[PDB]
């Protein structure tokens, strides 16, 4: 197992921790709670060349909440710049966080995200998108909320920092499960808290699945 | 113990920091989020700065330095100012002597990169606040301290750089127009002598890391410096030939290169003209010899990813692509640069075939501009035949679905250049492409699918004749390569791009109805076939069909008994029999576009009766048993019924528009009760269960009726040709049936989609209606007012709704909005400046747009008490609340409207367009014009937001602003500079006094 | 070393008593796998594109599938022991197929898979 520093930036509300926290735990949360300077979080993908560690620096996109700012690019092996695809002002500020990341990381691979590529009414067109052909970045149309190449920054950068541009990501064995019995002094409380589940309502109930 | 360091009653321990630091950069969990927190909390405490010296002096963590520096650039940005001269020049020693220090000792200049590269930018911030005027001194002697030392010149060579990014680069946003002018012409004016530096270490030679360092600078200048310092130099031959050979200067030349290919240059000059050949031929003839031959496979290169290889290749595409676009016009007339023209365009074939989505659209819009020249350009095709003849195999290859709107578009483009270009090449390429489908050699679900998308792209571009050869031999060859494949699988993929490939040939199927009516019916065979995906290309090619070939299902073929749209209709059970509701759908609204092509009223009117035979028929026992017994409805089975039968409605009502009068008449009077009746059984619902019925597939199901029938009124009012009709029989019902159950619904039960109908209803009849919009106010304005007004996140639908209703009936009723009572008028203010504070875009706009309109609407009223006493009332409030939104940063998006709204305000005043006071009396000078006293107010609401302005600034700023209230170019500068001021204590008054 | 006797597309969720909230887990083939050894079948869903694990569970006998109030196409239950995330947990899950039929065929298979799992 080999670790990573990757540092997430981009304006306030772009999608970075929604991202971040999808790859983490496999929820999507539709709250909006601002990040207070960093968050940091270690997430592993399981390659065809063993597993891969990035220690996630998922940064404030609020100048209010900034904290630290490019204190936190310290020693990044690797970045993601988000923008917001639905918000042309988050694309017009790419260049200031590729900026202020690249006058501290020199020669880092750097993957710039166009988020929200679900939602009908699309403000950043394709046609437009280009900063990151003169800089060297890969670029990705993402989704958070429909997972629409959710896996494809995370492919790249593990491609560029293992220098294989085979690698993949794989399954692991899945150990078999243990056999249990339900506590009997417990049958009580699942009971209540079945009760609970039962009846606050599954989130999304238009969607595909 | 960590928290010591927040403490500043007692001295920093350097050593904790440190501490602090390294438990941050490399502790873990609970140990890195608490030093986080009080890292923040010592960087934002006011007084951080003073200790910055003492850290840099007596730290040993090159992390707790980087972090003194920040907190030093805090200072040196937002509160220089106020430092007496001495601390000023006493900090800007500190921080050149560090400097020099760390570059001095080469084993910290090699290791300690990122704190020295930290410590020039600081600098940089001090030069911006006190060079030249302050520091006349400071480029003399940079160059002078760069024959010193190679690490002190290359670290000089980072300093100008960055000089460079910060005044010319990133200096719009971040400076007033005046200090970024002054700035400019500073490193202007001292420019030939930082150049002859440049020009001296690249001649000299020697160190990469110094050259490197030196060519990352001259980058940035090319952005801005004169052609001259390039071509009446040495240096176009240094950059395209020493520069090219060594892999470490490679990267960056090659970037300078493409910046030299930009620079402006005069066009007139034979002399210039053979020195930008002369580059281009030095370069390519380098990458020939030292890098790869023209021959060379980039395709594998790019995919084995060694060292900088790709970073290399994208470089290259992007000079190459640069300088051709702009410049190979030189190269085409001249005999002896045909070999270099046509080199440099088999690189960019060669790059063209990397297997990189976002390279492949740089080298398109290249391939685009030179297709697009050579089918207006005389004389120029023939010089390209054979990259042409390449370029149709690259695209053809690389042919993406057309759900891929842009890029599909600029392949679609390209490959029809191409085709007029040589149809016959394009062809023979097709057809062995399908060729090695067939023998199996290239076959797969891919390759089949890409060729298919290609050979649909280019419909249209070749004779009418040559077209119904071709399109006859790709389906005989997809028909045997369907035939010759096993499995349904397999099947599936070849129909699929059969039907795909019709469908894109409208002008063949015009030409041949017996082959046109083949596909029709073969379409309805494959509406039979389970198997994934068949069902839904049947219905999708069908409806494309329509769209294109509609004229021909509506008149008699010769040998046929009746138009064929009859003979659909007869058989629509059938044919529909096997599809999803969705498909059912479809397939109505495709008989639609084929119906409204028939003008003859009748005929119209009774097809339309034929087509909604089904649904009609079936909506009438409902209603039998609706009507007889109310419990009907609840039945899960029958809500799904019900709501497919109105969604058929707004598939055929969406393709016939205006025609569709007589079907929804025929279902109106009951479709409202189905809607009164439905409502009442989602209030009874939600009354037994509680909110929670709200997510009940039950109660989901009833008021998908409700929106379904909201859906289909709107549909039919937004393309109505007889508004006479829709006033007189249509909106009475519908107001009666929407209004008060909207209103007397509780917030969770309230559909949004009523707001919408309502939108479209003063939209389209708004004008006819006026007690309808005051109804209309009165049921969905405060109850919606109070779901929107406690938070900018709950009922986003109904929030976007509210603000597009708002924004019409000011535009089209503005006397609904005259006949509120004051209170009710003072919450549509409250409204408008509620809109005004959102980030959701969508709401801002409107916001903004209903506020300029409204003031609009009152200007119209002339000189009368209303509008006289909504300038007394609210003229105030709309001048802070917009210069509110225009402050407070987090507003930005609205930045354009706002300044409008701003300059429509200001010059109502200074045109003496309001008849009153806008003062209340003895207040001022009985005397006083608006003018004076908008003056006055401005100034000391600024100047309570902003005490930390000057009263001289924020006069400058105001006499400024009233004087540009007529030019909102000049207008939104002067707002931009008061942006820039308010971040900043001793922001120059004189700014805003700029004139371009 | 597995049959799999039943393989759907389905959307997993766990409830978060404390957030009082349904949190999706992943999304991906939810396969019913019987160990060729033991005869005993157990839950294996993997996320699309990532393939990493969100559920594996032995289909015990004591389970019991409910309706969630707010679907027709979902099922609840109680499951006391799963290992995708590292050591045995207990959760509240909830799995959302994309029709009424698919959610009627899992509750079909699930209960065939709790016979085999009591021999
Ligand atoms: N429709 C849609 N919404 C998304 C998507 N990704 C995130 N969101 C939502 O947009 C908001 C993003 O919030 P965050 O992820 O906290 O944004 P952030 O960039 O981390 O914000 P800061 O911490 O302020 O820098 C939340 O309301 C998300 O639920 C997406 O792909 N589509
Ligand atoms: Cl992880
Ligand atoms: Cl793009
Ligand atoms: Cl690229
Ligand atoms: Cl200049
Ligand atoms: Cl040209
Ligand atoms: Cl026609
Ligand atoms: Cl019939
Ligand atoms: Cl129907
Ligand atoms: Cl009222
Ligand atoms: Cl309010
Ligand atoms: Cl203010
Ligand atoms: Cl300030
Ligand atoms: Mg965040």
């Amino acid at each position: 197992e080999v670790q990573f520093k990757l540092v997430l930036v981009g304006d306030g509300g772009t999608g970075k921790t929604t991202f971040v926290k999808r790859h983490l735990t496999g929820e999507f949360e539709k709250k909006y709670v601002a990040t207070l300077g960093v968050e940091v979080h270690p997430l592993v993908f399981h390659t065809n060349r063993g597993p891969i560690k990035f220690n996630v620096w998922d940064t404030a996109g609020l100048e209010k909440f900034g904290g630290l700012r490019d204190g936190y690019y310290i020693q990044a092996q690797c970045a993601i710049i988000m923008f917001d695809v639905t918000s042309r002002v988050t694309y017009k500020n790419v260049p200031n966080w590729h900026r202020d990341l690249v006058r501290v990381c020199e020669n880092i691979p750097i993957v710039l995200c166009g988020n929200k590529v679900d939602i009908k009414d699309r403000k950043v067109k394709a046609k437009s998108i280009v900063f990151h052909r003169k800089k060297n970045l890969q670029y990705y149309d993402i989704s958070a909320k429909s997972n629409y190449n959710f896996e494809k920054p995370f492919l790249w950068l593990a491609r560029k920092l293992i220098g294989d541009p085979n690698l993949e990501f794989v399954a692991m064995p899945a150990a078999a499960p243990p056999e249990v019995v339900m506590d009997p002094a417990l049958a009580a409380q699942y009971e209540h808290d079945l009760e609970v589940a039962q009846t606050t309502a599954l989130p999304d109930e238009d969607d595909d699945l | 113990s960590m928290e010591g360091i927040l403490d500043f009653s007692n001295d920093l321990d350097i050593a904790l920091l440190d501490q602090v630091v390294s438990t941050f950069y490399q502790g873990e969990g609970v140990q890195q989020k608490q030093a986080q927190e009080i890292l923040t909390k010592f960087q934002d405490n006011p007084d951080a700065w003073e200790k910055v010296d003492q850290i840099l002096q007596f730290s040993t963590n090159p992390q707790s330095k980087f972090i003194a520096l920040s907190i030093l650039d805090k200072l040196i940005t937002r509160k220089w100012k106020l430092l007496p001269n001495d601390h000023r020049i006493g900090i800007r020693n500190f921080v050149v002597g560090m400097i020099i220090s760390m570059c001095q000792d080469d084993e910290v200049f090699k290791t300690q990169k990122n704190l020295i590269n930290k410590s020039d930018l600081t600098l940089v911030q001090i030069l911006k606040q006190e060079w030249p005027q302050n520091w006349p001194e400071f480029i003399p002697e940079l160059i002078g301290s760069s024959s010193s030392s190679v690490n002190v010149c290359e670290n000089n060579m980072i300093v100008l750089k960055l000089l460079s990014e910060e005044v010319f680069d990133f200096s719009a946003e971040q400076m007033t127009q005046a200090k970024a002018l002054h700035l400019k012409n500073s490193m202007s004016k001292e420019f030939e002598q930082i150049f002859k530096l440049c020009f001296q270490v690249l001649e000299q030679g020697s160190s990469s890391s110094l050259i490197v360092a030196t060519l990352e600078s001259l980058l940035r200048y090319l952005h801005w410096i004169p052609y001259r310092y390039i071509y009446e130099t040495n240096i176009l031959e240094l950059l395209s030939t020493k520069f090219m050979t060594s892999p470490d200067t490679r990267a960056i030349t090659l970037k300078c290169l493409t910046e030299v290919s930009n620079l402006k240059i005069p066009q007139d000059n034979d002399l210039i003209k053979r020195q930008t050949v002369l580059f281009f031929q030095n370069t390519l003839q380098q990458i020939a010899t030292s890098v790869m031959p023209v021959t060379a496979d980039l395709k594998a290169t790019y995919a084995n990813a060694n060292g900088n290889d790709q970073s290399f290749l994208q470089d290259l595409a992007m000079f190459l692509t640069t300088y051709l676009a702009r410049n190979r016009a030189l190269l085409e007339s001249d005999e002896s640069l045909r070999e270099l023209l046509l080199n440099a365009h088999q690189y960019l074939i060669q790059l063209s075939k990397i297997e990189e989505r976002e390279l492949f659209k740089t080298t398109l819009d290249y391939w685009h501009n030179l297709v697009a020249d050579l089918f207006y350009e005389p004389l120029k095709k023939h010089i390209y035949e054979e990259i042409c003849s390449q370029l149709r195999l690259v695209i053809i290859e690389n042919m993406v679905r057309p759900e891929e709107i842009q890029l599909y578009k600029s392949e679609r483009e390209v490959l029809v250049y191409l085709t007029h270009l040589n149809v016959i090449d394009t062809e023979e390429i097709m057809i062995s492409k399908l060729a090695r489908q067939i023998d199996g050699s290239e076959w797969s679900w891919h390759n089949i699918n890409t060729l298919s998308w290609a050979i649909g792209s280019i419909s249209g571009t070749m004779s009418e004749d040559t077209e119904k050869r071709f399109v006859v031999t790709v389906i005989k060859d997809l028909l045997g390569l369907c035939e010759q494949k096993r499995g349904k699988d397999n099947k599936a993929v070849v129909a699929r791009d059969i039907m795909y490939v019709v469908g894109e040939y409208p002008r063949f199927l015009k030409a041949h109805w017996n082959f046109l009516r083949t596909v029709i019916l073969k379409l309805f065979e494959f509406m039979h076939e389970t198997h994934e995906g068949v069902q839904d290309m049947a219905c999708d090619t069908f409806i494309k069909i329509v769209q294109k070939c509609k004229y021909h299902f509506v008149i008699q073929q010769p040998r046929e008994s009746e138009p064929f749209i009859q003979t659909i209709i007869r058989d629509i059970q059938k044919t529909t029999a096997d599809l999803q509701p969705q498909q059912v759908h479809t397939f109505y609204k495709a008989c639609g576009i084929i119906i409204s092509e028939e003008r003859s009223v009748a005929e119209r009117n009774r097809l339309l009766s034929d087509l909604m035979q089904l649904p009609n028929m079936a909506w009438d026992t409902i209603v039998e048993q609706s009507t007889a017994n109310p419990t009907l409805l609840l039945d899960s089975e029958t809500v799904k019924i019900i709501a497919n039968i109105i969604k058929t409605n707004v598939a055929v009502c969406t393709s016939m528009g205006a025609d569709f009068y007589p079907q929804l008449g025929h279902i109106y009077y009951n479709m409202l009760q189905l809607y009164r009746a439905v409502s009442s059984m989602i209030s009874t619902q939600v009354a037994a269960e509680g909110l929670i019925a709200t997510k009940t597939p039950k109660v989901r199901g009833l008021r998908t009726i409700k929106k379904e029938i909201l859906k289909l009124v709107e549909t039919y009012i937004s393309k109505a040709r007889n508004l006479d009709d829709v006033v007189k029989v249509l909106v009475e019902p519908l107001l009666n049936a929407v209004l008060e159950d909207y209103m007397n619904n509780v917030p969770d039960a309230r559909d949004a989609e009523v707001l919408n109908c309502m939108t479209t209803v003063v939209e389209k009849v708004g004008h006819m209606i006026p007690q309808g919009v005051i109804l209309i106010l009165q049921s969905v304005f405060e109850c919606t007012l109070d779901m929107i007004n406690k938070d900018f996140t709950e009922y986003p639908e109904h929030r976007v709704e509210f603000y597009k209703l708002l924004k019409v009936i000011n535009e089209k009723s503005f006397a609904a909005f005259l006949e509120l009572p004051p209170a009710a008028f003072k919450l549509f203010v409250d409204a408008i400046c509620w809109a005004f504070k959102h980030n959701n875009r969508d709401v801002e706009v409107n916001g903004l747009q209903i506020a300029l309109d409204l003031v609009k609407n009152i200007e119209r009223m002339g000189n009368v008490p209303f509008a006289n006493e909504f300038h007394k009332n609210y003229f105030f409030i709309f001048v802070s609340e917009t210069f509110f939104v225009l402050t407070d940063s987090d507003h930005k998006s609205g930045f354009s409207k706002q300044a409008l709204l701003l300059m429509k305000l200001i010059s109502l005043v200074y045109d003496n367009k309001i008849s009153v006071p806008l003062y209340q009396e003895a207040e001022v000078p009985q005397g006083t014009s608006n003018q004076v006293y908008l003056s006055q107010y401005l100034a000391n609401m600024l100047s309570n937001a902003f005490p930390h302005l000057t009263s001289e600034q924020i006069a400058s700023f105001l006499s400024a602003l009233t004087k540009q209230c007529k030019d909102l170019v000049v207008f939104k500068g002067t707002l931009r500079d008061f942006l820039v001021q308010i971040k900043e204590v001793g922001g120059d008054p004189t700014d805003y006094l700029f004139a371009e | 070393d597995e049959e799999v006797l039943y393989k759907v597309r389905a959307k997993l969720f766990r409830f978060d008593a404390d957030a009082k909230e349904w949190k999706e887990r992943g999304t991906g083939d939810c396969k019913f796998l019987k160990n060729k050894k033991t005869n005993k079948v157990r839950i294996l869903m993997r996320r699309d594109k990532t393939l990493k694990i969100c559920a594996n569970h032995i289909i015990a006998p004591e389970y019991t599938l409910k309706p969630n109030v707010g679907s027709d196409r979902s099922w609840v239950y109680a499951c006391t022991a799963d290992i995708a995330e590292g050591e045995a947990e207990a959760f509240t899950f909830a799995i959302r197929f994309g029709s009424k039929e698919n959610a009627d065929k899992f509750k079909e298979e699930f209960e065939k898979a709790q016979e085999i799992n009591k021999k």
